């Protein structure tokens, strides 16, 4: 049971990360995709036990990557978590009205 | 002129199967059976159903694959002549034709639209498929409580004949048309191995390629089909299955 | 819809027996009383419904004994029901409401 | 010792369905099922069935 958000994080960048990448075919290098995008999309959208739902998510990044490849113009996409909202649209949950003091 | 009746139809299985990319898993069973039916006379009471057995197994087609078109300029035009609006559809086609474009050989997906009813659910198939140029399919599976539409029988029954899927394939020569499930959460429950639970062995993305109906045995890959789903409302769908899919909310 | 004629004695469904005995294309068939079918322990007749009242693709209608999709697109279907609540809503898109 | 069990079972269809214009679609299937008549002894479970 279970899978806390740390421990799914290493297991995505170490096991899915690569494991999809071989799948899709993508040079490790033309999509880069940086821990923080990654820290993102755990703490505002996948927040739950199964593995599956992340699968997705980063299939669906990777897959853009390839179509702006693909028929784009850029050699590479470079994510930035500014860019993320075109990439997964509308956030669901929303960050906490975080007070400082 | 009965110059050897009970072999001409033998030689007919191995032509059909001479083109064919005939699995591994096939190729010892199929031509075993053939001699098999060799041995027995043509009016021997096993021989019909046989003969039968052997008719389906020769005819499914076996790796045949339909190139589709994949400059993606002209797919605009024809993804938009018949509809308008549904652009994340049109994104996410752009999206499936970019990749398989990318590591060469064709492969499958699944999806699942859903929104308000009269949406176009039902109407963007015939459009999608037109575009890839994959031959289209639909299948209500509303209120459907049967599992042997997707498996068939064991042979052993007068007439049994392989599950419907199949007999699609067998319809549409190419190894990979774009079956089209629909309606699915109206599915019924048949109280008694009622078809979700078939369901999730067949649309798990991973284990597809090893369906194995209960009529012919014998596994067969799947991958390459691009299921898609429909439902008027996303709650009946068992929590795992609705896991199993893609959810575009039309 | 009937069964898949490997059944013993399976034999088609409803709309087609109803048509063999009318040789016409075009029959008035006449369902009445919609309101109450029967649901809530086996498997709705109003899901299978869509598929014979869908005003277009009906034309590709899909018998389980007779598998080949049955074009009955002259038909013209009449239903009944003496309040038109009782029935779910995207069913009742499908055809127009008429008040006596 | 029969009549229509075999052949003449198959006529009286085919000469049955000249009157009705049916799509090729099902006339393909009507067809394969005629041949696998043909094929089909003139009594079996599957004849009747069929
Ligand atoms: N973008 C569109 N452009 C043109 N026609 C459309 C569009 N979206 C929907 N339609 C029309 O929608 C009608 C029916 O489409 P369906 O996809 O059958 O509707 P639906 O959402 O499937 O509703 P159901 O049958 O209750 S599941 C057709 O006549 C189409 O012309
Ligand atoms: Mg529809």
């Amino acid at each position: 049971s279970g899978y806390v958000a740390q421990e799914k994080l290493a297991i995505a960048e170490r096991y899915l990360v690569p494991q999809a990448r071989a799948l899709c075919g993508l040079d490790e290098s033309k999509a880069k995709l940086s821990s923080d995008v990654l820290t993102l999309l755990i703490k505002q959208y996948c927040r739950e036990s199964g593995v599956r739902n992340l699968q997705k998510q980063v299939e669906k990044v990777l897959r853009k990557s390839a179509y702006k490849i693909v028929s784009g113009e850029a050699e590479s996409v470079e994510v930035t978590p500014e860019n993320l909202q075109d990439f997964v649209g509308k956030p669901v949950f929303t960050v906490e009205r975080m007070y400082d003091v | 002129l009965e110059k050897d009746d009970k072999d001409a139809i033998e030689e007919k299985f191995r032509e059909r199967l001479k083109e064919l990319v005939v699995p591994k898993h096939v190729m010892d069973v199929v031509d075993e059976e053939l001699s098999k039916l060799g041995l027995l006379d043509n009016h021997s009471s096993e021989f019909n159903v046989t003969r039968n057995y052997l008719d389906w197994l020769t005819s499914i087609p076996w790796g045949k694959y339909s190139n589709e078109n994949l400059d993606l300029a002209r797919a605009q035009a024809v993804l938009e002549e018949d509809h308008y609006g549904m652009e994340d559809v049109k994104k996410r086609i752009l999206e499936f034709i970019a990749v398989s474009q990318l590591r060469g050989s064709t492969q499958g997906k699944i999806l699942c639209f859903y929104g308000p009813p009269g949406v176009g659910k039902t109407s963007i198939a015939r459009s999608i498929a037109r575009a890839l140029n994959r031959e289209y399919f639909r299948f209500s599976v509303g209120g459907m409580t049967d599992v042997a539409e997707i498996k068939g029988h064991r042979r052993t029954y007068v007439g049994a004949m392989p599950g419907k899927i199949i007999q699609c394939l067998k319809k549409t020569k190419t190894e990979n048309p774009l079956i089209l499930i629909d309606e699915v959460d109206k599915i019924g429950r048949g109280y008694q191995g009622d078809p979700s639970s078939a369901l999730l062995e067949l649309l798990d993305p991973e284990q597809n390629a090893n369906f194995l109906d209960h009529y012919l045995d014998v596994p067969v890959d799947l991958s390459k089909v691009l299921f898609i789903c429909t439902a008027n409302v996303t709650d009946t769908i068992p929590e795992p299955l609705r896991d199993r899919m893609e959810m575009i909310n039309v």
